[PDB]
Parts: C-alpha cells; sequence; structure tokens
C-alpha cells in the first residue's frame, strides 16, 4: 500500500484517518476523517518532494512507514512497531546508544493525550517525535519529555490573543464556558491565570455536559444547558471564551437559540474555530459575533495537483475526500527532520555519505536546525515550539467569500497582536459592542469596591472640604490644606478668606 | 545485609511487583540528552516496607493450602525509581518471552506469553497512569496498592487496572456530604497545582455543583518555594479567602503545598478557619511539623478504615536478621538496600499510624492469589494444572470475585475500585501534641458523633449564602459559577423596580418611598 517507502532512512508518520476488553477494536468500525488524510498528503508530499531536491538529500532516499491511529485507543502497537529491529524483535536493556531502530524519526499523533503517551515511551530512546497540532503547554517540560517537538504554537499564545483582543477593544468583563474534558480544564485554568495580570475580571466560569450530537439529550442535560443560558442571559457580560470541542456544541447553540439569546460576542478556541459543521446552522448569525483564534495558514504550491501487519491499508479515504490551516506543520515537520538529516550525515551538494545514524544524534541534530522553508523562517524554541504566526478570523454567512474571515495576526516573537482589521459587528449602527462590570467615574468622584472582582465598584462625591487626585488614587478622598475647601465633588481645592 | 537478593523467587507462577525501592536527589533531575543508565543513588525505607508486605502475603499463600492447593507462587519486584525511564524498563522485562532478553511487536495481545502473571503496581499516580497506559494493550492485569486519582477508573484506557484503595471520588463524595451535613453553603475550594489536585478540584467542583454547595473561590496552590511568583501567589490566595468571607475551606492539596501554603499562612497571621483536609495531607509526612499549627484554626478530614497486620514488624525483624547471617546466605535491583541493617528500620517507624498502604499491598497480592485460584477451578487440594494460564484469562474473573483479607472480604467493582470505609477524623489540640481522634464514619452514610466534636468555644462554625433573596431586596450574584446571591436592602428614597438584580431606582421628585418599599409613594 501507499502506506509505505523504502528508502535509505526512513520516517515514521501517526495520524488519525479514522474517527467486551477481550475485543480488539479495529479502525474499519469508524467513519473516515478526511483531516487525517490530508495531513497524511502533506508527509507524503513533502516527504517525495525532498528526494527530488537534489541539493537536500543527494542520492539518499527518504522512506516512510505511516501508521493510521484510532486517536486513543490505539498507541502502543504502533509504538513497538516503530522501535523493533531485526525480526520484528526488540532488545531490552540498560543503555541504548548503540542501537538502530526501524524509523529514524516520528511525526507524531494529534491528539495531546496521545502524543504524551507516545513520548513517555519514545522517551526511553530518545528517538525524536516531532507533532504538529498538541497545544497543550504541559509538552514544554523537557525533563518529562526530552525528545518532543512542535511545529506549532502552545495554548499560552492562543489565550494571550484572547487576552489581547479583550484589551484592545476594552473589555473588562467576560464570561468562561469550558467542557469536561482535561482541555477545558487545562484553557480555563490558563486564562484565568493570564487575566488577573491584564486587568480582566472572569464573571463566572460553567462547565458544559459532555454531550455528541447526533445522539438524544437525557432531561437532566437538558436542564442543565437550561441552567447555563439561565446564567449566560442573567450576566450583563456579553464576551464569551468557550473551550470546547466543537461537535459537543450543537445541542448548546440550539439551546442558545431556543431561548432567543442574542447580543453577545463569541470567541472560539482553536478546537471549534473554523468548524464548517457549526457554521452552516443558518441561525447563528442572529446570536451574535462569532471570533475565532486560529493558526495562520500558509498555501503549499505544488500540493493540490498532488493531492487530487494492521492499520495500514485504509482504501475508504479517497471515495470520502472525493486541513488547510494544519498542513503547514506536517510540511515543515518534515522538512526539519530533513534538514537534520542532511546536517547529521555530514552531507553536501552532491556528495553524500550513508552513514549509520542512531536517533538520540538525530535528536541532537533537530534542536540545531534554522532554515527558511515556504518564506517563513522555522527553527525551535528552546521549550521546542516553531514560532509560527497565530490569527484571528471573523465568521461570515454571505457565500460570495470565504465562510472565516481574517481580521487580526498575532506574532508569538513578539508576541503581540497586529493588523487588527474593521471587524463588522452585531450592533445598531456598527461600533464596538462594550462589556463592562461598572461604567467610569465622573471627575471628582471616589470608587468603592463591590465584592471580590476588580472592576466592581459604586461611585461616590466628595464632599465639600475633600477633594480627588485622579493622578494619586481613587478609592478614597483626601482633605483640602487647612485654610482651603472644595465644591463638593470637584478635583480641586479654592482658598476661603 | 545480603537484603536485594531476596526481591525474586521461583514458582509454577509470578507476580511483578514496582514499588519505590529508590529514589535520587533534585540534582539529577536534567534534560536527557543520551540515552544511558540512570544510577540508583538513594535509598527508601518505605519501598522496602511495602516490598515486605508482598512477600509476607506470598509467603502465607504458600503455606495456607486455602489458595492455589499444591502450587508454588512466585515474586519478582523491581524498583520504580520514582523515574518513568526506570518504571518503563522494568514494564518491558515483564512482559518479555520468558528466557529471552528482548520483546516482540505482535499486533495483539493473544500472540505474546509473558513471564510474570500480575503486576502488582506503583506507588505514584504518575506512573500509574503511564504504566497502566502500556500494560492494557497486552491486558496484563495490574493491581495498585496506593494510586488513587479517579482518572484510572475508565475502563476504555484501562481495561485491566485495579486498586485496592478507593479512588479520590469517594473520599470527595463523603467531604461533600460533610459540608451538606453542617449546612455549610459558602466554601473556598483549594488544590495542589500537581495533577492529584487538579483533578482533585475537577471532581469536587463536579459534586459540590450538584448538591447546591455554593464554592466562593477555586483556586491551585504551588508545589514549591523557589520563585517570586509563588510567593506571589499564595498571598493572592490569602486575598481571596480573606476577601470572600468564607470560613470553610476544602484543600485537597499534597503535603509539600499545604506546609508551604500553612507556613505563609502562619507568616501572613490568617485568622483562624476550618480546613478539611485530604488523605495525603491528613497523614502528615510533613506537615503536622509545623510549630504553630494551632492557629491555623481547625482540621478535619476523612480516612481509610481497613484491617492491621499485627505479625508483619516482627517478619520484617525477623528476615532482616536472616539477611544479616551468612550462615543464611551460604544456602543489584537496590545496592544501597544492602547498607540497611536493623536499627536502621526501627519500629517507631512502623508504630506511626503505613498500614493503609502496607496493607493494601497485602490485600493486592490476595487478589491476584483469589483470582488464579478462580480460575483454575480449584478443588480442595486439588487444581487443573493440565494447562497454563495467560494473564488475561486471569482478567476474565478477576472482575467477577470476592477475595479475603485478614477477616475483611473485599470486592472488585466494574470499575476496579475497593469499597471500603472511612473514620472522620479531628486534631485535637488540647494535648501537648497534635493527635487524631475519631469523630464518625462514612461508609456510604455519613456518621457523626456530634457530642464528641471538638469545636473551639461552646459553638459551632458556620459560612452561608442566600439562594434566594426576599420580596423587597435586590439581588447580587457571587461565587465561582453564579450559584447564589448577597442581598441589597433598598434604602429610603429608592425602589425595586425589578424583582431581580437591578440597582434601586432613585425616588420620583412628585413621590416618596421608605425602606424597603417596592415602588413610588404619594407625598401629600
Amino acid at each position: 500500500s501507499d502506506f509505505y517507502l523504502p528508502g535509505d532512512y526512513l520516517l515514521g508518520g501517526l495520524f488519525s484517518l479514522h474517527a467486551n476488553f477481550l475485543q480488539v477494536p479495529m479502525c474499519k468500525e469508524y467513519e473516515v476523517k478526511v483531516i487525517g488524510y490530508n495531513l497524511m498528503q502533506a508527509m507524503r508530499f513533502a516527504v517525495e518532494e525532498i528526494n527530488n531536491d537534489s541539493s537536500l538529500l543527494p542520492g539518499v532516499l527518504l522512506g516512510y512507514e505511516i501508521v493510521d491511529v484510532c486517536y486513543i485507543s490505539n498507541n502502543v502497537q504502533p509504538v513497538l512497531y516503530f522501535l523493533a529491529h531485526e525480526d520484528n524483535l526488540l532488545p531490552i536493556q540498560e543503555d541504548y546508544s548503540n542501537y538502530s531502530s526501524r524509523v529514524v524519526a516520528v511525526i507524531g499523533p494529534d491528539n495531546s493525550e496521545s502524543v504524551m503517551t507516545v513520548a513517555n515511551f519514545l522517551s526511553l530512546f530518545l528517538l525524536p517525535q516531532i507533532t504538529y497540532s498538541a497545544i497543550s503547554d504541559e509538552l514544554r517540560d523537557k525533563v518529562r519529555f526530552p525528545a518532543l517537538l512542535r511545529t506549532t504554537p502552545s495554548a499560552d499564545h492562543h489565550i494571550e490573543a484572547m487576552v489581547q483582543l479583550m484589551l484592545h477593544f476594552r473589555w473588562n468583563w467576560i464570561i468562561v464556558l469550558v467542557s469536561n474534558d482535561t482541555y477545558g480544564r487545562d484553557n480555563g485554568q490558563l486564562l484565568g491565570e493570564r487575566v488577573a495580570r491584564r486587568g480582566i475580571c472572569i464573571a463566572f466560569q460553567e462547565t458544559l455536559p459532555t454531550l455528541q450530537p447526533n445522539q438524544n439529550m437525557t432531561s437532566e442535560e437538558r436542564q442543565r444547558l437550561v441552567t447555563i443560558v439561565d446564567k449566560l442571559q442573567q450576566s450583563t457580560a456579553r464576551v464569551v471564551v468557550v473551550f470546547s470541542p466543537d461537535l459537543t456544541l450543537y445541542h448548546f447553540f440550539n439551546e442558545v437559540l431556543r431561548q432567543n439569546f442574542t447580543g453577545a460576542v463569541w470567541i472560539a478556541s482553536e478546537s471549534w474555530a473554523i468548524d464548517p459543521v457549526l457554521h452552516n446552522l443558518t441561525e447563528l448569525r442572529h446570536l451574535g459575533t462569532f471570533l475565532g483564534i486560529t493558526i495562520q495558514s500558509v498555501p503549499i504550491p505544488g500540493f493540490s495537483e498532488f493531492r487530487e501487519t494492521c492499520n495500514q491499508e485504509c482504501d475508504n479515504c479517497l471515495n470520502a475526500t472525493l486541513g488547510e490551516r494544519v498542513v503547514y506543520s506536517v510540511y515543515s515537520a518534515v522538512y526539519a527532520v530533513a534538514h537534520a538529516l542532511h546536517s547529521l550525515l555530514g552531507c553536501d551538494k552532491s556528495t553524500c555519505t550513508k552513514r549509520v545514524v542512531y536517533p538520540w544524534q538525530l535528536l541532537e541534530e533537530i534542536w540545531k536546525v534554522n532554515f527558511t522553508l515556504l518564506d517563513h523562517q522555522i527553527f525551535f524554541d528552546p521549550q521546542g515550539d516553531v514560532a509560527l504566526h497565530l490569527e484571528i478570523v471573523q465568521w461570515q454567512w454571505d457565500r460570495s467569500q470565504n465562510p472565516f474571515q481574517s481580521v487580526a495576526s498575532y506574532y508569538p516573537l513578539q508576541r503581540q497582536l497586529k493588523n487588527i482589521q474593521d471587524i463588522s459587528w452585531h450592533t445598531i449602527n456598527n461600533t464596538i459592542p462594550m462589556s463592562m462590570c461598572s461604567k467610569r467615574c465622573q471627575s471628582g468622584q471616589k470608587k468603592k469596591p463591590v465584592g471580590i472582582h476588580v472592576c466592581c465598584f459604586e461611585c461616590i462625591d466628595c464632599l465639600p472640604g475633600t477633594f480627588l487626585n485622579h493622578t494619586e488614587d481613587e478609592y478614597e478622598c483626601q482633605a483640602c490644606p487647612n485654610n482651603e475647601w472644595s465644591y463638593q465633588s470637584e478635583t480641586s481645592c479654592f482658598k476661603r478668606q | 545485609l545480603c537484603l536485594s537478593q531476596q526481591f525474586k523467587a521461583q514458582g509454577d507462577y509470578i507476580l511483578g511487583g514496582l514499588f519505590p525501592l529508590g529514589s535520587t536527589e533534585e540534582a539529577t533531575l536534567n534534560q536527557r540528552t543520551q540515552p544511558n543508565s540512570i544510577p540508583c543513588n538513594r535509598f527508601s525505607p518505605l519501598g522496602l516496607f511495602l516490598a515486605m508486605a508482598m512477600k509476607m502475603a506470598v509467603e502465607e499463600i504458600n503455606n495456607g493450602s486455602a489458595l492455589l492447593p499444591g502450587l508454588r507462587l512466585g515474586y519478582d519486584l523491581f524498583d520504580t525509581c520514582s523515574e518513568p525511564v526506570v518504571t518503563m524498563k522494568s514494564s518491558l522485562m515483564f512482559l518479555a518471552k520468558v528466557g529471552s532478553q528482548s520483546i516482540a511487536a505482535y499486533c495483539n495481545y493473544t500472540q505474546y506469553q509473558p513471564r510474570v502473571l500480575a503486576v502488582i503496581g506503583p506507588h505514584s499516580s504518575e506512573l500509574a497512569l503511564i504504566t497502566g497506559k502500556f500494560f492494557s494493550f497486552f491486558l496484563m492485569p495490574q493491581v495498585s496498592y496506593s494510586a488513587s486519582m479517579d482518572r484510572l477508573s475508565d475502563r476504555e484506557t484501562f481495561p485491566s487496572f485495579f486498586r485496592t484503595v478507593p479512588s479520590d471520588r469517594v473520599q470527595l463524595q463523603a467531604v461533600v456530604t460533610l459540608l451538606q451535613n453542617f449546612s455549610w453553603n459558602w466554601v473556598a475550594a483549594l488544590g495542589s497545582d500537581d495533577d492529584y489536585g487538579r483533578e482533585g478540584l475537577s471532581i469536587f467542583s463536579s459534586l459540590a455543583n450538584a448538591r447546591g454547595i455554593c464554592i466562593a473561590h477555586e483556586g491551585l496552590v504551588p508545589q514549591h518555594d523557589t520563585s517570586g511568583q509563588q510567593l506571589g501567589k499564595v498571598l493572592d490566595v490569602l486575598r481571596q479567602v480573606n476577601q470572600s468571607k468564607v470560613q470553610v475551606v476544602v484543600l485537597f492539596a499534597s503535603a509539600r503545598a499545604v506546609y508551604s501554603l500553612f507556613s505563609y499562612s502562619i507568616h501572613h497571621g490568617l485568622s483562624p478557619k476550618v480546613w478539611v483536609a485530604s488523605e495525603s495531607w491528613l497523614t502528615s509526612d510533613l506537615v503536622m511539623t509545623l510549630p504553630n499549627i494551632a492557629r491555623v484554626g481547625t482540621v478535619l478530614g476523612f480516612l481509610q478504615r481497613g484491617a492491621l497486620l499485627p505479625e508483619f514488624s516482627h517478619y520484617v525483624e525477623t528476615h532482616l536478621a536472616l539477611a544479616a547471617d551468612p550462615a543464611f546466605c551460604a544456602s543489584q535491583r537496590c545496592p544501597r538496600c544492602d547498607d540497611i541493617m536493623l536499627q536502621n528500620l526501627s519500629s517507631g517507624l512502623l508504630q506511626n499510624l503505613l498500614h493503609h498502604q502496607i496493607f493494601a499491598t497485602y490485600a493486592a497480592v490476595y487478589s491476584v492469589a483469589q483470582a488464579l485460584h478462580n480460575t483454575l477451578q480449584c478443588n480442595v487440594s486439588h487444581c487443573h494444572v493440565s494447562e497454563h494460564v495467560l494473564p488475561w484469562q486471569l482478567l476474565e474473573n478477576m472482575y467477577n470475585m470476592s477475595f479475603h483479607a485478614r477477616d475483611l472480604t473485599l470486592q472488585f467493582d466494574a470499575e476496579g475500585n475497593v469499597d471500603m470505609e472511612y473514620d472522620l477524623k479531628m486534631w485535637v489540640w488540647q494535648s501537648p501534641t497534635p493527635v487524631l481522634h475519631t469523630v464518625g464514619t462514612f461508609n456510604g452514610t455519613l456518621q457523626l458523633q456530634q457530642s464528641k466534636m471538638y469545636w473551639p468555644g461552646n459553638q459551632v462554625p458556620v459560612s452561608q449564602c442566600s439562594r434566594q433573596c426576599k420580596d423587597g431586596q435586590v439581588r447580587r450574584v457571587k461565587g465561582f459559577h453564579s450559584c447564589c446571591y448577597d442581598c441589597v436592602d433598598c434604602k429610603a428614597g429608592s425602589y425595586r423596580k425589578h424583582p431581580d438584580d437591578f440597582t434601586c431606582t432613585p425616588c420620583n421628585q412628585d413621590q416618596w418611598s421608605p425602606e424597603k418599599s417596592t415602588a413610588c409613594l404619594p407625598r401629600r
């Protein structure tokens, strides 16, 4: 099958092509997922293009061994298959510095849980793993995951983009909805950490139930959704951040529509920011403004005309097909491994030598690459991440143009949001919608805090004989000099006779 | 002593063991850059005691014909070194064909033939997650004596993991019942930044929200005391606990985190609060050393109710003595273990409280042995000897059994957990040293000996919030979730325009309004 190419050195690839404990599960039980097929084709295009490029690996062939993984449900077997050498046998020994595996590097899984699972196994051998879509911040620990790298930013930068979007439009007062998953809780906690340093108050955080879109919903789950939407309706906050997988939100937004809720700004995380299934729900355009934070697209030139004993034969993908924003991560991962190998072999144009390589040295070289690919400079931060651009997209429903329209771009090395464009709002006159917990003071009014959140305060007039200096304090009045007085709520003193 | 040689024994069937028999200083924990071996730097007595418990259980089983009559049961114990790499090496060694030094990449479990029948799993939950995920592919049955994190209950990712200790969810259900009994509606929830504490906070926040307990603040406290951000974070947590006016705090945190939090709380002079503890702190390997515990205000929490092993100390001393005798030895996995004498393992260590984990190890051995006894369809004095059992065959019986520890029946449920009772322990400071007193029990229902409760003064603490307001009041939501309200009384000259959160409106000029009134009134 096309899952395999022979060569002098082989890359391993893990992609999810498909969506009684004694019964062994099989991927064919699940429907095809086209995104994973696109990513597989991205890897194949990258490797064959590298084989065509005489200036990168002259006379050396990159092969590959690609294996389908049903997300978390099969992660052990492919790793053993990659690690074994002679007669599909894998020796157990204390020191592996002299051992050669079937593959020299792995283009690792998609899900953060599966990435960690594979990393804990490959860490024993220091076989390098590069991953393309796992944004979890925990992967930055190289004591815990020494051999793992990423061609994508982490949740740190997504939350930074969210918070700077909030700051730019001066939103002080937000709501956070999270899934029950580790993903939702992780991102909710991270956002809670980030906002407190920047002056943004979370009105309340609430957890969505783990529903599935086609299946029936129980009465208590329906009531749970009703309660959450009631909390949304009662609150004065109108900026809502949702950390949930896309499949779960169909029921939630159906309930929101049923209650005739409208007038919010919805901030989408990368896990649902660009979902067509949610987008095609025609009535979402009436709930408010949808903004989504996602990795920025990079077009591969030649890719379109190229595209159009187990777990290596899945014929159903083609007719299911008949991932643009993630493709570049896989492409650049393959190119990173290729450049690291080109360095490791001591190679030069038309003058390669086919030296025997042990993966732990290729890891050391992979940490060292720095080159321009497709007009972007890709190199690994010491914490293992490549600095690719993020973007903010607004959902549009005019089918004359693309569903998701870029409205801002974020730079992780400069760590700031830039090139903001004209968002078209739901407001009556295209004015920026504002969410603030309390209105700003008149001059000569002191703030009196209310409750826990910093943004909550009463505005109270200064009494005669006292004044408020906004450059000096705002939470209590200060007295006039012994021969001065003031006009009650006033910033300044005046002389008594 | 020739002690590390006692970690392997022959038999017809063999049990693997993962124990914290050694460790290393922090200086070792740099990034790994070449795949060399990791040395045995430091000894650990806890692992030795747990290994002794497993050895004792297997010795008893080999003496008493009640289980596996006519067969000999062996063991093969390895150190985790508290290190995933070393743990993975040991796990791989367990799964290799007997006599061989390698493992084969077959596609499904039925093609393997590992050298051990079952693995008595690691001490910590991190290694439990890792090794459970690895073992599940081979359907190797794994029984843990210490790993309580509830994520391991999932049969989809952990189809072969079992434990003889309850999961955190049962402890937190007991805690929720405790809060519900004393009507502590308004509380703060804290947890350690480790996965233990994060999952604990998730579980508690899910359970409390369903029963109407309103969490004022939900936050994480760090494991370490080495950066200014951590000092600031504990100061901010103290600020949150103070400003919310909470009097009862639930603290699902590891002992190091609690030690940090309490030391800084004493440093900053926090006022007394009720602190609801978790087992890993309440058993206090570290916290109870603090000079000024009694100022923290009150400590209370649940603890396991398992049985006890009277003979264990004499067994340990006897076998250390045997390991000290060259005439016995005439008949490494931890080189530092050989340097240890009886006086280094004094009885004062065993008389403390480690009984729970020691008994859990004993019971894990007995669970595996009973499961094998069932699989071999044993009679009195006879067995189905004509075949050799593979681990995945034992797994079928292990779900559908009851096994006997010392005068205590236990059963694995559909999620691989045991069911166990709890004591409710309260710290008493009227003694010249803090000591645990039993004040209640939990067995799915909470029984309190309230006449015995040691509250400060002749009063019981309270912390509450309004679920609904009166008619003549304006609402205001509070809490980490918008669950409950604080009430505003409308002062004269203003009126409650809406029966809602909307602030009271100033009175119409040609009218007036008295206190608490809902409308403007003609002044005449």
